[PDB]
């Protein structure tokens, strides 16, 4: 998630906002605040809370 | 994108979806929840009479 | 759909696709086919046959 007033984004969402790393199949969720930085193809797995 | 949506097409997410959850039922429930035993009454049952 | 040996489009798809309608709200079903002729956002609503 991105830290507050720096908007640092750790964990797996920096190391592709950074260039870190290349792509991500991973159980990662589409948000709202994830498809600004990152891009997502169409969802593969339906799940819920 | 283009790819994501042959797996979905050709159920290979069904395939791989079966494999990792539905054929390691392991415990309890799952197997042994359509089987039949008969009886034997004992007295926990029969007490407030 | 397509037509047969013509690939021409017709029904709401070739509306997109010949530049008669803007956009397409409606219950629509993403395919293969209809990803290389037109965009589909994220889904919104999930169902099955
Ligand atoms: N039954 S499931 O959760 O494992 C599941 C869930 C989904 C699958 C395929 C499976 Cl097997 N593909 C769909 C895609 C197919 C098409 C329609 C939406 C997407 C495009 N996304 S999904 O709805 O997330
Ligand atoms: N339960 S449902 O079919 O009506 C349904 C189905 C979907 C909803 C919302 C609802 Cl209510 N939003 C999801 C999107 C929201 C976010 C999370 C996944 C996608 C992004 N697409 S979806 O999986 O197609």
């Amino acid at each position: 998630a991105r830290d507050a007033d720096t908007k640092i984004w750790n964990g797996m969402v920096g190391e592709l906002v950074y260039g870190k790393a290349d792509i991500a199949i991973a159980p990662l969720t589409i948000t709202l605040v994830r498809e600004e930085v990152i891009d997502f193809s169409k969802p593969f797995m339906s799940l819920g809370i | 994108n283009l790819a994501v949506l042959k797996l979905s097409e050709q159920g290979v997410l069904d395939k791989l979806k079966n494999k990792w959850w539905y054929d390691k039922g392991e415990c309890g429930a799952k197997d042994s929840g359509s089987k039949e035993k008969t009886s034997a009454l004992s007295l926990s049952n029969v007490a407030g009479v």
